[PDB]
């Protein structure tokens, strides 16, 4: 790669797409051979492929390399974020049950060897944060039972895709709590031009053939 | 204590 | 128009000696290390505090130290930690701790120490071996007296009838290191609206042992 | 020429002539403490030279400290040359090369550089400070580079102003300080013939805020101007030292008459002045113009309504006139130079004073060989080109003469560091206006255009076909060793060319900066302190390369040695499987290092004179003593080589065969070293036996060398080894209570305060101290906050001590981000700058052997 | 710039055309 | 004495040889006496006792080094000097330096060359690395190289390296990196079918003081027009030296006529009043050109039945219509318009064609996707010449040799050259490492940003 690509200034680390989600000691870490080793393979990779009939772009790509330097292993896939930890790298620490982080045992020996830690993507975040938008926004005239079935709709999928994921992900609960409120202030906005003061949570929360709006909560509302 | 909704974040412990 | 005044040294003296209480009694701005508008400023500048100092939003948006990924570079396993480096550090030499130092101010450095003896006791003279100076543990080709070198009739010291000093000599000595404007003997008129009392007394530390209210 | 410069009571057509006559030119360095007056001194000369340049009323003109950083922090950074024509109290002018240092302990490196080419020094004490660090260290440095030295007691206004001293305590103060000098001159040099007295001539008094500057002889010529019969040079060498005046009699003696008249200096030189001063100061509206009038001095309604200070600074302006005592001191105790040629040659030149180069140039005149030596180089504002500032020794330097620059590495036999350069222009620097010459004769100062490029730090200009025996002036001597470390890498690395032109810049800018290039791909730079560095990036980011740069946290550098000698002798063989070696190591004895470092002893010196000292200095048999080969990395290095091979094992022909490789195989090993890749100190190696092969072709070159250093290594790791931290020596000037304040300060940095003790006739205090290099970061603005900035300190790289741990311990556990205790600083130290060299995690003393 | 002064060449050569066409422009309705 | 018998000479492997970047030593940054290790491909500060090079010999066992600034071999530690024939190539490749009869015959080459590894080329035909955003600046050098003229020029470095320059002159940097360029790419004998133009980059960065950068394209036109330009200047020896190589090649003369608009808001009266001012009548005020600039005709803006395609068209002759003395061009300078004639006087032997394509409306930066039809082979600009000139003029049948072509959208836009290579007649189309054969058919179809034809 680097007789193809000579670069005398170390300028491999530039462009170097990284996990921004993850603290610093868990993202990959831009050491020399590694930075190397991966836009060399990322290279490698694209050279098979013509560019007349399709393009691997190195964008919207990432490849992340573990080895000595490296102790965690990254990759997204359908949405998910996840970072395998060998026990042996790193680790030094007895683990307890976490809701977002599943326990790799090897298969034969039946023996911990890594744990998987799982996040919800930023793109899947920023879908269900725009599907909270255009419910809002096409709310308009339409009746506050379709804006909670719209609402109950959206957190079913998200919260019976993204399992742990959402537990893991501090940043996705604070979102969900959010736009629930965001949904709240609109039925009451809907209600009367003036903002209450602790409005009760029993008619968002009854149940629909009880007279309610039976909306489902992923916060914590305290009666 | 008003009707917000709260944040789970830290109240996941138990 | 009350425009321009121009006043006598005991005059200056008498009138230092009455707005006492309201100054400092420094003769120095050594006191003022780390503490006046440019370390202020390249303080602000870095959105780093001082420990007395106050606390501005950031002028550009701050690096988040857990935005770097970690290079060869900044590796945390080749770094040997002595003592924590303190914002006070970074401020004092601005361009040796600091990663993009914009918009920073360089501090000016010592001053010789101003070892001025206050007179307590009016009454002494002016010119007085005072206490407070470290005794000199006392201990050449001269020629010979039996040299013929006589000096003239009219010859004497310069200023043999003029006295060494006279009353308003300490008085002149300490204006000389009076605070403004104490220390001038003319000038101008200002507006009692420009004319600040505390601003002297707010510039400088607070004092010790005070309630978090008044440090706020 | 004819280019604008300012005007001038004298004029360049004069300097200009006055520049072939080499009898004078006086060259000289003003150096002393910080902010003891220099550049204000120099200031005022410019003045008086030039009626246009003024010096403000509340700011002061500097005319040095031209740079920003210097203006911004008030400390000057580096050396200016001035060249003026400076007239004697008798009237005749001079031409004066004044080269003004600066006074921070950091910056000596500019001081050492001004005084390789400067004949004369002037040492500035502060008459309140007295004599301080930086102070000791340069009359230390002047001594020992062979300079003619005169003392100017400057400020002497604060024993009026500020401590406000009776007439007589004022004057044992001054003769305290005199006494001061005379000790640390007679400690430092052998040779009694220089002695500081003002009688002789040797001492000026001045006060630069308040342009006063005198000797005996001058204000004696006051009183003969006043009065017309009196011989001032006679009333000169009465007027100081213990002697009375007997006004009955009209005579003096050394006997105190009345047993209450004070001494002649009192009655006539010193009770005067505090008369004006305080006259000036205390009654200027009730007596002063009497005053004035009794001392003839007349000045206008306008001038006399200045506030205290300028008017201060104009009366004394006005009844002292211009600083001819300090040209006295200088025409009078320095040489012509055509006298102080000899000795500079003799020091400073590598081909000896026995040379016939060394002869044409010791007789210094024009028309002979071009031997210029250029020590320092000035870059323009732009930061593109740099000036070559030096010298000349021989000769006459042209514009657009061809010339051959050698630099510091090249020898009359490895004539591979010259190169042929063509000079474009020349110019005569004053501190901010240079004028430009067609020529420029031997025995003075010049920058030089267009030869900067095959140079770094020192170089000597000859002129090509001709000396072909033709010898470099020695690299500088520094005055300390620069210690601290740092990294720098760009910001953005498409940018590196840019940085790499920078740090190229910056180390010929800065004499004795260090620039490197580690294993690891890490650029490094070393220096003195933090002051030192912090202005060393400002330059590199601002001036020379306009890019931004990271720059790593400050560290150390360490060196090794061993505390006991090897457990088995060790040994090798080369990849040929012959040339075998076998080595053991042990520690040096107390003080040898010293005496090698500071060249007590030299290799150079015939082995007759070497085992001398060896056998009856430091114990040692003549046997050995006459056994030794080579002196650590350099010439004058902390680590011995001796043979201890009999006669009787080995052919000592065969072995002297192989001397220079196995002697080439021991420096570089010592100037590695096996721990950390770092210098290693104060260590015998002794070679027990040495089998060398029969054929030069099976011995010598990319044999023996790589086999000589694995054995220095295994000797050295089978030695119990152990790291050494360079220690700092601090010297705190505080008041008479926050002493305790210091102490408190110190011991939380691992600190030991050698001393505390009063300044005599001062209400402060200096505290002595030793701090660890490492822990010294941040430790003066720690004591200046933690004390309100009433306490100052500086330091200095002072000696090497043995890190408390154990550096070759692996049972030790280190965490990334802890300070750790003692007992296993030195396996930290070891690991972390094995990391930072990259070199492998850990290093087994079985490394380097040849069994595993 | 400004639009009439933008158009102001376009204008000029507007001028010319004769008063034949003026009233002779269809409209839209085709 | 040993030399021509060093027996570590097996040592050296040319793979690692990368001889196309900064001279200095590799632990000291100095550029004094660099020497390259010939076993692995670093520079080192050069020879004697305790030198990097020296150590580095007797730690790692590299046994063979060039002194790069004087082509001699040595063997460390024990210095020697080496002699053999076999290593003549690696010091031509360090140093190509071109024969007056190889420059005669640079363009007569029908037969590929071979680099070390197993690639042909010809020289000339190679690419040049991509840096991050560089694209522009490697088709305005691949331009300007395969100019006959210019290029063997370049190729001496004797011709430019004796003129003067003032002290702190930078911009001589351009012209010396510029032949060291040229020799480069047409180096015969090249260890691989690429090169590296980072330090003409770097240079070119330098000198235009962080205008036309390498992490950022810019403008194909300006930085030629800049190029162009800062070479004249730099081969003008401490004065404006009214002929240089770049003069001679490709500076012609125009004729302009520019006739000052009385005004548009004004009567008819008033109007052909100011024509006797004089200050509305046609001037002469002939000046000279690096470049024509052919501004394409006005998109459509709405679709026609003929030409089906989307793509409208124009012929090269009605955009050369203007500068003839006919046409006239409206400039629009604020509270003035002026009709600007043109009448080429001057013709050089290599004429540049700099089609605006990139304008600037109210809002934002728009590309021109006409497509200019023109003939490749043969094109006569007779008419557009005064017959004051024709008569001076012998040749003046032209053939395009070289063609830029901008494709994509302003921001994400990329930059491709057609080169026709002499010797033989095929056609070639540089991306920045691509190296694509394209038919002679073909290059009408894309849209031409610049174009080199040569006289005959
Ligand atoms: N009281 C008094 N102060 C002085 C006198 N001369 C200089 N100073 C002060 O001493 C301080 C030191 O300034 P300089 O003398 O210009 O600095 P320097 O001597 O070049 O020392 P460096 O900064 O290290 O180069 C200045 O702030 C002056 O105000 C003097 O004669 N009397
Ligand atoms: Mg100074
Ligand atoms: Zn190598």
């Amino acid at each position: 790669y680097l007789t193809e690509h000579p670069d005398p200034n170390n300028e491999n680390i530039v462009g170097y797409n990284n996990k921004k989600c993850w603290p610093r000691d868990a993202r990959m870490r831009l050491m020399k051979h590694d930075v190397n080793l991966g836009r060399a393979v990322f290279w490698d990779i694209k050279n098979r492929l013509p560019r007349s009939v399709t393009t691997v772009q190195w964008e919207n790509s990432f490849v992340s390399v573990y080895s000595k330097d490296n102790p965690n292993l990254l990759f997204n896939m359908c949405g998910f974020e996840c970072r395998i930890l060998p026990k042996c790298r790193t680790s030094y620490e007895e683990f307890t049950h976490k809701d977002g982080v599943w326990n790799l045992q090897n298969e034969v020996t039946k023996e911990r060897t890594a744990q998987c830690f799982l996040r919800v993507d930023d793109e899947s975040m920023q879908r269900f944060h725009n599907r909270v938008r255009q419910i809002l926004m096409a709310s308009g005239s339409t009746t506050f039972t379709k804006i909670v079935n719209k609402w109950n709709t959206a957190l079913i999928g998200l919260m019976t895709y993204f399992r742990e994921a959402v537990v893991n992900t501090q940043e996705l609960l604070d979102l969900l709590v959010k736009c629930e409120n965001k949904i709240q202030t609109r039925i009451k906005i809907g209600l009367n031009s003036k903002m209450p003061s602790r409005f009760p949570p029993v008619v968002f929360y009854t149940p629909k053939e009880l007279g309610g709006l039976g909306m489902l909560s992923m916060g914590h509302v305290l009666i | 204590p008003t009707g917000e909704v709260l944040s789970l974040v830290g109240k996941l412990e138990g | 128009t009350y425009q321009r005044w121009q006043f006598t040294l005991p005059m200056m003296s008498t009138l230092y000696r009455l707005a006492n209480q309201l100054l400092t009694d420094l003769v120095d701005d050594n006191y003022f290390y780390l503490f006046d508008l440019k370390a202020f400023f390249t303080s602000k500048a870095l959105n780093m505090a001082i420990p007395g100092g106050p606390k501005f939003e950031p002028l550009v948006r701050d690096i988040n130290l857990q935005d770097e990924d970690w290079n060869e570079f900044n590796d945390i396993n080749k770094i040997i930690i002595r003592q924590p480096i303190r914002t006070e550090y970074k401020i004092a030499f601005p361009y040796l701790y600091n990663n993009l130092p914009h918009h920073v101010h360089l501090t000016w450095y010592h001053t010789p120490n101003v070892v001025f003896i206050k007179t307590e006791d009016p009454d002494l003279p002016a010119f007085y071996f005072d206490p407070l100076i470290n005794p000199i543990s006392h201990r050449e080709p001269l020629p010979d007296d039996d040299e013929e070198f006589e000096l003239p009739e009219f010859v004497e010291p310069f200023l043999k009838d003029t006295p060494l000093y006279t009353d308003n000599t300490a008085n002149g000595i300490a204006l000389l290191w009076a605070p403004r404007p104490f220390n001038l003997r003319s000038g101008r008129t200002r507006r009692a609206l420009d004319i600040p009392l505390v601003k002297n007394w707010y510039r400088e530390h607070c004092p010790a042992g005070q309630p978090v209210k008044v440090r706020v | 020429m004819e280019q604008t410069l300012p005007v001038t009571v004298y004029e360049m057509d004069f300097l200009a002539d006055l520049m072939d006559n080499s009898e004078l030119i006086r060259n000289v360095t003003l150096c002393g403490h910080l902010h003891h007056g220099k550049t204000c001194f120099v200031d005022c000369l410019i003045e008086q030279t030039h009626p246009e340049i003024r010096k403000r009323y509340d700011q002061d003109l500097c005319y040095t400290d031209i740079l920003f950083t210097e203006q911004e922090r008030g400390v000057g950074i580096k050396s200016t040359p001035v060249t003026v024509v400076l007239p004697d109290t008798k009237g005749k002018s001079y031409l004066f090369n004044i080269m003004d240092t600066p006074g921070h302990v950091n910056f000596s490196d500019e001081v050492t550089a001004g005084l390789r080419i400067s004949d004369g020094v002037v040492l500035f004490i502060d008459a309140a400070e007295g004599v301080m660090l930086n102070t000791e260290r340069l009359i230390k440095h002047a001594v020992q580079e062979r300079l003619a030295v005169t003392v100017c007691i400057n400020k002497i206004d604060r024993l009026i102003l500020e401590l406000k001293l009776p007439p007589t305590d004022a004057y044992y103060k001054l003769r305290h300080i005199v006494d001061e000098v005379n000790g640390l001159i007679s400690m430092y040099s052998t040779d009694e013939n220089l002695i500081l007295s003002p009688l002789l001539g040797n001492v000026c008094f001045s006060s630069s805020q308040y342009s006063i500057c005198f000797t005996l002889g001058s204000f004696a010529k006051i009183y003969a101007d006043t009065f017309g019969d009196i011989n001032y040079q006679e009333f000169a060498k009465r007027l100081w030292g213990d002697i009375y005046f007997n006004p009955k009699t009209r005579k003096f003696t050394k006997k105190a008459p009345t047993s209450s008249s004070q001494r002649s200096f009192v009655e006539f030189i010193l009770e005067p002045l505090y008369k004006i001063l305080a006259q000036v100061v205390g009654d200027v509206d009730t007596s002063l113009p009497r005053t004035l009038d009794e001392l003839g001095i007349h000045l206008t309604k306008e001038e006399l309504k200045l506030n205290i200070r300028p008017l201060l600074r104009l009366v004394c302006k006005k009844f002292f006139g211009e600083f001819t005592g300090f040209v006295d001191m200088c025409v009078q105790h320095i040489p012509s130079p055509k006298v102080g040629a000899k000795p500079k040659i003799e020091h400073t030149y590598t081909g000896g004073v026995d040379s016939d180069l060394g002869e044409a140039m010791s007789d210094c005149d024009p028309d002979g060989p071009l031997m210029c030596h250029t020590t320092k180089m000035y870059s323009t504002d732009d930061g593109v080109q740099f000036h070559a500032f030096g010298r000349v020794l021989s000769g006459t330097i042209h514009a657009g003469q061809p010339v051959k620059v050698l630099g510091e590495n090249y020898t009359l036999e490895d004539e591979e560091d010259s190169q042929i350069c063509t000079v474009g222009r020349l110019w005569i620097s004053v501190a901010r206006y240079h004028i430009e010459v067609n020529r420029v004769p031997a025995g003075n100062w010049v920058l030089i255009e267009g030869v900067d490029q095959p140079i770094v730090k020192t170089a000597t200009i000859t002129e090509p076909r001709g000396n072909e025996e033709a010898q470099i002036f020695r690299p500088l001597k520094f005055n300390t060793t620069s210690v601290i470390k740092i990294a720098v890498e760009p910001v953005n690395p498409s940018e590196l060319p840019k940085m790499l032109d920078g740090l190229r810049k910056v180390n010929k800018s800065y004499p004795s900066l260090t620039t490197k290039v580690e294993e690891s791909g890490e650029h490094v730079i070393l220096g003195t302190g933090e002051l030192y560095l912090d202005c060393v990036m400002h330059d590199l980011r601002k001036m020379y390369s306009e890019i931004d740069i990271k720059v790593a946290d400050p560290v150390v550098t360490f060196c090794e040695t061993v505390v006991e000698t090897s457990s088995l002798k060790c040994f090798a063989e080369t990849p040929n499987k012959k040339n075998k070696i076998t080595m053991i190591a042990e520690p040096l004895e107390k003080g040898l290092a010293e005496d090698i470092e500071n060249e007590v002893v030299q290799i150079t010196w015939n082995r007759k004179k070497l085992g001398e000292f060896f056998q009856t200095k430091y114990d040692w048999d003549l046997l050995a003593a006459r056994s030794i080969w080579a002196f650590g990395p350099d010439a004058t290095g902390p680590n011995i080589l001796v043979d201890d091979t009999l006669p009787s094992e080995v052919d000592k022909a065969l072995l002297g065969s192989v001397k220079d490789s196995i002697v080439q195989g021991f420096q570089w090993g010592t100037r590695e070293g096996p721990l950390c890749d770092e210098l290693i100190r104060n260590v015998k190696f002794k070679i027990l036996d040495a089998v060398v092969a029969q054929e030069p072709l099976h011995r010598g070159g990319g044999q023996i060398i790589p086999t000589a250093r694995r054995v220095v290594y295994s000797a050295f790791l089978m030695a119990t080894p152990r790291l050494m931290e360079p220690y700092y020596f601090v010297e705190v000037q505080a008041p008479a209570d926050c002493v305790s304040a210091v102490y408190t300060v110190l011991a939380r940095r691992r600190g030991h305060v050698t001393q505390d003790a009063p300044i005599p006739g001062s209400p402060l205090y200096t505290i002595k101290a030793f701090i660890p290099a490492i822990d010294s970061f941040g430790f003066e603005t720690d004591l200046r906050t933690h004390t309100q900035g009433q306490a100052f300190s500086l330091s200095v790289f002072h000696h090497w001590q043995i890190v408390p741990g154990d550096p070759l311990d692996k049972s030790i556990v280190i965490r990334p981000l802890e300070p750790q205790p003692a007992p296993h600083l030195a396996r930290e130290f070891m690991i972390k700058t094995r990391r930072r060299k990259g070199l492998s995690e850990d290093v087994s003393i079985s490394k380097f052997f040849d069994d595993p | 710039p400004k639009i009439q002064q933008q158009f102001s060449d376009l204008k000029r050569k507007l001028a010319e055309v004769t008063e034949e066409e003026w009233l002779s422009i269809p409209e839209v309705g085709d | 004495r040993r030399s021509r018998h060093c027996p570590y000479l097996d040592t050296i492997n040319r793979s690692v040889l990368d001889f196309d970047f900064e001279k200095l030593c590799s632990i000291s940054l100095s550029h004094i006496n660099a020497y390259a290790c010939l076993v692995c491909g670093k520079y080192f500060q050069g020879r004697g006792l305790k030198s990097h090079a020296y150590i580095h010999s007797v730690q790692f066992s590299h046994h063979v080094f060039l002194n790069l600034h004087t082509l001699k071999f040595y063997c460390l530690p024990d210095n020697y000097e080496i002699i053999d024939s076999s290593l003549e190539d690696i010091t031509y490749v360090l140093k190509p330096t071109f024969t007056k009869q190889q420059i005669a015959n640079l363009d007569k080459q029908a037969k590929l060359s071979r680099a070390y590894d197993g690639t042909t080329y010809l020289p000339g035909i190679v690419g040049l690395n991509n840096i991050k955003a560089n694209d522009y600046a490697n088709a305005v050098l691949q331009a300007l190289s395969n100019v006959p003229p210019l290029r063997n020029y370049f190729l001496e470095e004797d011709n430019y390296k004796n003129i003067k320059r003032p002290p702190g002159d930078i911009m001589f940097l351009l012209v010396q990196r510029f032949g060291e360029l040229m020799r480069k790419l047409w180096n015969p004998r090249n260890f691989k079918a690429h090169v590296s133009p980072h330090e003409m980059l770097q240079a070119v960065v330098l000198c235009s003081k962080k205008t036309f950068q390498i992490t950022k394209q810019g403008d194909g036109v300006d930085f030629l027009s800049w190029f162009l330009n800062a070479l004249h200047s730099a081969l003008g020896g401490t004065k404006k030296k009214k002929k240089t190589i770049v003069t001679d090649v490709f500076q012609g003369s125009m004729r302009i006529f520019t006739k000052k608009l009385p005004h548009p808001d004004l009567p008819a009266e008033e109007k052909e009043q100011l024509l006797h001012n004089d200050e509305y009548q046609e001037t002469m005020v002939e000046s000279t050109f690096m470049y024509l600039t052919l501004d394409l005709p006005t998109a459509p803006l709405y679709k026609d039945e003929k030409e089906q395609l989307i793509i409208p068209q124009v012929p090269l002759f009605n955009i050369l219509a203007k500068f003839n003395g006919i046409t006239e061009k409206e400039y629009k300078t604020y509270k003035e318009n002026f009709l600007k004639r043109f009448q080429l006087t001057k013709l050089p032997p290599y004429l540049i064609f700099c089609i605006k394509r990139f304008t600037k409306n109210n809002f934002f930066v728009e590309k021109n996707p006409t497509i200019v039809n023109f003939p490749i082979t043969n094109v006569d600009l007779r008419e557009y010449l005064s017959e004051e000139v024709q008569a001076v003029h012998k040749n003046t049948t032209y053939d395009l040799i070289a063609n830029i072509v901008h494709d994509g959208k302003p921001s994400e836009g990329s930059y491709r050259i057609h080169v026709l290579h002499h010797g033989t007649g095929k056609w070639y189309e540089l991306q920045d490492l691509q190296v694509t054969d394209i038919l002679p058919q073909m290059i009408t179809l894309s849209e031409a940003y610049i174009q080199i034809w040569k006289r005959r």
